[PDB]
């Protein structure tokens, strides 16, 4: 089996720089068998370089393609953001087909914090025994941020889930939902929840509470 | 012009078998030969099998032989693939893609078909509204979420006040968490819309034959 | 079935170009074009070569590299109805041979004869010349040049054989030398294509070296642009005129020899994902550039000849055996250093032949041991039986009247024979086999399928391409004679048989075993239609 590692796995870029991404086979590859898809978040993928160099129906001209034998790249002259993306490569010389493990391309914006927004459990959860208390951490740059729970002053480390979005094609920020769930009888035994965000762009970090009573 | 729609394929129990179709329309099928590339949750490309034109010449991946049959109808334009004994290494979505001349790749592909593998129950969501805290307000603009909680298998489809409402919403991608998935989704909109006019969360699980609305009241 | 390969593609090459390349590149290409036109005669040959030759050479080159057996096998596996075909092919290459290599025993005979500080064949005044023998080329029957003299009253002697009833004596030079061909041919083929695909690198590349030093020699003499004028000057007149469209259309089809069963056993013994549609494209123009080279090697002399040597065109610019033994080593012995002129000169004819032997042989070799193991296990002891039936039949061509019975069979052996053999491989791939599916045969082998313009000439063109010949061929015909000679109404009658034991072939086993499987008629003709792969 011939495994094409590709390089980076992600890549931040902002609009008009050059961009270059690289495929290495464990095996010789014809060049004339070696070829490159675009999958946007959440389509399917779409032919995008054949035999090495040569550019599908549609594909913009600042899109070039280049290598032999075991190294292969895609390089894009001035990127766009419609060209935010995943790049596959793949060889079809040998069986097994195999496709590259791929690289992404995100956009590169200014920094920006996030809006916190914490939430109660909702009147008809608690009814049926459980107690969720969600946290949404909306519209930041760069994507990692990290997010913390405290019941009363005591932090609360287990039962939680995160969930990220994709790289909005609007303003190519990130946000993340963070949910904390207990039993109604632990939620109900303590009196104020707290969601503290950290992330870059603040020394110190954002933070929503609320008291079971107001 | 050229169109490929793959079918069939949800939930089936490990050690189970199921049928995969790809219709297709816009060319001579039958001049093709054509390939299924699955892409497991993980996101991760891996082809599967091919099948030459008139079905004479056919390849699979190592992975999958002796388990998956790849089979050709020129006469009604269909492809198929029958899967048996099928493990969760198999959940994936499984595309079907055109690709006659090796030199050129596989120019065409379709929408994708899920196939979701797992001993687990199907089991419909607890969609509650949430509100924000009887407190600061003062703000041009306020946001409003809807937990859907507990569910399987996946999709279910998420809208606010029934597609109106479409900018500032962020619905986040499902998380699977011990054969259960949780889904939430935020809204914001200026304070004179809300609660002014009304918000409701419509969520949709079909596996499960569930469609409820929950209209988000700050009690 | 672990095959064995071309240690090397240049062998692969090498082999199928020297095949293809032989004397009818020299004594048949030039003299067409200054026949029908010069330049002109290019337009049918390009056409020709484009929508009729290429088109079956590429075919056969596919089938052989993909179905990996030899003629016989090959053409049972394909459609077991036609098996017959894989028959007719090999017996017709059986038949050539019989007549093909004591051309490469003459051209033998002249090398050993021009180790002389003066060639015999320049002089009228020699034990076998006659008062009416003159220096150069005329145009009265009955006054012969010296080199014709010499061609026919000393290497031949076909001056005392009355036909072909009267043989006469053995000439035991030229069955040395027609001995000396056999040995050569044998520890060629001898281990099979590990050092057959090696022996072609100088038998298939020696020609070139010599059609060099020739090349200069020519256009360095006096007069030598005057025949690239015969050779080449346009007159598109030509054009209109079918005679010459049958021209062409019959030398590119004989030139490249597409479906004579060997460019098949050449083409099995490559990898099965051997780019064979570059092969086929490259050695097929290598072959056609080679003819066209050849004619400015032949013209820049036949223009020295009538510009210092005094002689009309016509009567010089001639074809076959006459042009390379008779006119051509004519001027040869006349040029300062014509010993060396003759000795590379000869020896190039030799190697142009040595090739085409060793693929017309190979064909048999090969589909006969892949369909009778028997064969295959004891491959040198059964070419040393086929060459010694070869020689020991052949020695009826060293005799003095030899050349009417060579005569005989260069007209019946593959004439016809070969042209309803290939008719039917066309019919039955793309009919019955199915372009379809072998165009998908193509793909699995190369990564992409045959365009439709080559599956249009496999299915339409090539089987008109073929007619065209055949028609004509035959509203040409004409009773058998060499010169004032009538060959009898029985020699006549055997050349049919020699053409009709390999067609009936296609027929007779469509016959046998048409009957040999159990079933009803159509149940019957779809088990001899089911192609041998579509069964596993
Ligand atoms: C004096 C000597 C050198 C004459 C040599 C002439 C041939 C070498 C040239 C003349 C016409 C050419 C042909 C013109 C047209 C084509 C069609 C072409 O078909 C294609 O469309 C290729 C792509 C495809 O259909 O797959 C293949 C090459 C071919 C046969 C050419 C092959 C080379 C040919 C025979
Ligand atoms: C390396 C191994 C080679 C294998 C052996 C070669 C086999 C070829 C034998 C041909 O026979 C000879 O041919 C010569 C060709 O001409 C003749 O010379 C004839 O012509 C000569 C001039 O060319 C004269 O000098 C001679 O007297 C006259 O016999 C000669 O008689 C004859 O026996
Ligand atoms: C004007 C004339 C005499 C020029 C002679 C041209 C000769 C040199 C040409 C004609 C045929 C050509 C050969 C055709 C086939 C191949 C296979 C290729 O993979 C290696 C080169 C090789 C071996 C070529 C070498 C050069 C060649 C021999
Ligand atoms: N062009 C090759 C030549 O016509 C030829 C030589 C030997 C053969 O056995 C044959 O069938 C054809
Ligand atoms: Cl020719
Ligand atoms: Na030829
Ligand atoms: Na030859």
């Amino acid at each position: 089996e011939n495994v094409l590692t590709q390089s980076p796995a992600i890549m931040s870029t902002s609009p008009g720089e050059k961009v270059t991404m690289t495929c290495r086979a464990s095996s010789s590859v014809g060049s004339s068998y070696l070829h490159w898809y675009q999958q946007k978040s959440g389509a399917s993928p779409k032919l995008w370089i054949y035999s090495t160099s040569n550019l599908a129906s549609g594909v913009p001209a600042r899109f070039s393609g280049s290598g032999s034998g075991t190294s292969y790249s895609l390089t894009i002259s001035s990127v766009e953001a419609e060209d935010a993306a995943t790049y596959y490569c793949q060889q079809f010389s040998g069986y097994p087909l195999t496709f590259g493990s791929g690289t992404k391309l995100e956009m590169k914006r200014a920094d920006a914090a996030p809006t916190v927004s914490i939430f109660p459990p909702s009147s008809e959860q608690l009814t049926s025994g459980g107690a969720s208390v969600v946290c949404f951490l909306n519209n930041f740059y760069p994507k990692d941020i990290n997010v913390k729970w405290k019941i009363d002053g005591s932090e609360r480390q287990n039962g939680v889930l995160n969930s990220w979005t994709d790289q909005d094609s609007k303003d190519s920020t990130y946000s993340m939902s963070s949910t904390l769930t207990l039993t109604k009888d632990e939620y109900e035994r303590h009196n104020s929840y707290t969601c503290e965000a950290t992330h870059k762009t603040s020394t110190s970090p954002i933070v929503k509470s609320f008291n079971r009573n107001e | 012009e050229v169109q490929l729609v793959e079918s069939g394929g949800g939930l089936v129990k490990p050690g189970g078998s199921l049928k995969l179709s790809c219709a297709a329309s816009g060319f001579t099928f039958s001049s093709y030969a054509m390939s299924w590339v699955r892409q497991s949750p993980e996101k991760r490309l891996e082809w599967v099998a091919e099948i030459s034109s008139g079905g004479r010449y056919i390849y699979y991946s190592d992975t999958v032989t002796g388990r998956f049959t790849i089979s050709r109808d020129n006469a009604r334009n269909i492809l198929h693939l029958e899967m048996s004994s099928l493990r969760s290494e198999d959940t994936a979505m499984y595309y079907c893609a055109r690709g006659e001349v090796r030199q050129r790749g596989f120019d065409y592909w379709g929408q994708g078909t899920t196939l979701t593998v797992s001993s687990a129950k199907t089991t419909a969501p607890s969609v509650y509204p949430l509100a924000p805290v009887c407190g600061d307000t003062t703000g041009s603009s306020v946001t409003l979420g809807c937990l859907v909680k507990g569910y399987f298998p996946e999709p279910v489809t998420l809208t606010w006040n029934s597609g109106s409402l479409s900018s500032g919403v962020h619905t986040f991608p499902a998380v699977l968490q011990s054969d259960l998935y949780t889904l939430s989704s935020s809204v914001t909109v200026t304070s004179s819309t809300w609660p002014s006019q009304s918000i409701t969360c419509n969520v949709a699980h079909p596996a499960s034959s569930t469609k409820v609305d929950k209209k988000i009241e700050p009690r | 079935d672990e095959r064995e390969t071309w240690s090397g593609k240049v062998d692969f090459l090498l082999s199928v170009i020297g095949f293809a390349v032989d004397l009818a590149n020299v004594w048949r290409f030039p003299y067409l074009c200054y026949k029908n036109g010069g330049g002109a005669f290019l337009v049918p040959y390009g056409i020709m070569l484009a929508v009729g030759g290429i088109p079956l050479f590429y075919m056969e080159l596919a089938l052989g590299q993909h179905n990996r057996k030899g003629a016989i096998t090959c053409w049972g596996r394909l459609v077991p109805l036609f098996k017959g075909i894989g028959y007719a092919v090999v017996l017709i290459a059986f038949y050539v041979g019989f007549y093909y290599n004591v051309i490469i025993a003459w051209s033998l005979r002249f090398f050993f004869a021009s180790f002389t500080n003066s060639l015999p064949w320049t002089s009228c005044n020699n034990i076998w010349n006659t008062p009416n023998c003159r220096p150069f080329e005329g145009h009265v029957e009955g006054f012969q040049s010296a080199a014709s003299e010499y061609f026919n009253r000393y290497i031949l002697e076909l001056n005392r054989s009355e036909g072909i009833h009267d043989l006469g004596a053995i000439k035991w030079d030229m069955a040395l030398c027609l001995l000396i061909v056999y040995l050569i041919c044998y520890f060629s083929l001898w281990k099979g294509i590990s050092t057959s695909g090696k022996v072609v690198w100088f038998t298939a590349l020696f020609p070139y070296a010599v059609l060099l030093i020739l090349l200069i020699r020519g256009l360095t003499l006096p007069g030598s642009f005057l025949g690239i004028q015969y050779y080449l000057t346009p007159n598109f007149s030509a054009i209109y005129k079918a005679e010459v469209w049958v021209d062409a259309a019959t030398q590119v089809f004989f030139s490249l020899g597409p479906g004579f069963g060997v460019l098949l056993a050449y083409a099995s013994y490559n990898k099965y994902h051997n780019n064979v549609y570059k092969d086929a494209l490259l050695t097929s123009f290598i072959n056609s550039a080679t003819s066209f080279i050849a004619g400015f090697v032949i013209f820049s002399v036949l223009g020295y000849m009538a510009h210092t040597l005094g002689v009309r065109i016509e009567d010089v610019a001639t074809e076959g055996p006459g042009l390379v033994f008779v006119v051509y080593p004519a001027a040869i012995a006349t040029m300062p250093a014509s010993t060396f002129w003759a000795l590379i000169f000869f020896m190039m004819l030799a190697t142009l032949g040595l090739d085409s032997s060793f693929g017309g042989m190979e064909a048999i070799i090969t589909a006969l041991s892949d369909e009778f193991p028997k064969i295959k296990r004891n491959r040198e002891l059964f070419v040393a039986g086929l060459f010694s039936l070869y020689f020991v039949v052949g020695l009826a061509s060293c005799t003095q009247g030899g050349f009417y019975f060579l005569h005989l069979l260069d007209r019946y052996a593959a004439g016809y024979s070969i042209l309803v053999a290939v008719f039917f491989e066309a019919i039955a791939v793309s009919w019955i086999y199915g372009t379809n599916r072998f165009s998908e045969d193509i793909r699995d082998m190369i990564g992409f399928p045959p365009g439709r313009y080559w599956q249009v000439c496999w299915r339409f063109v090539a089987p008109i391409f073929l007619l065209f010949i055949t028609v004509y061929g035959l509203i040409g015909y004409e009773p058998l004679t060499y010169a004032d000679y009538v060959y009898p109404s029985w020699a006549n009658a055997l050349g049919w048989c020699i053409a009709g034991s390999s067609v009936v072939m296609i027929p007779a086993v469509a016959i046998f075993k048409l009957l040999s499987t159990p079933g009803s008629l159509r149940q019957r003709f779809t088990i001899l239609t089911t192609p041998w792969r579509d069964q596993q």
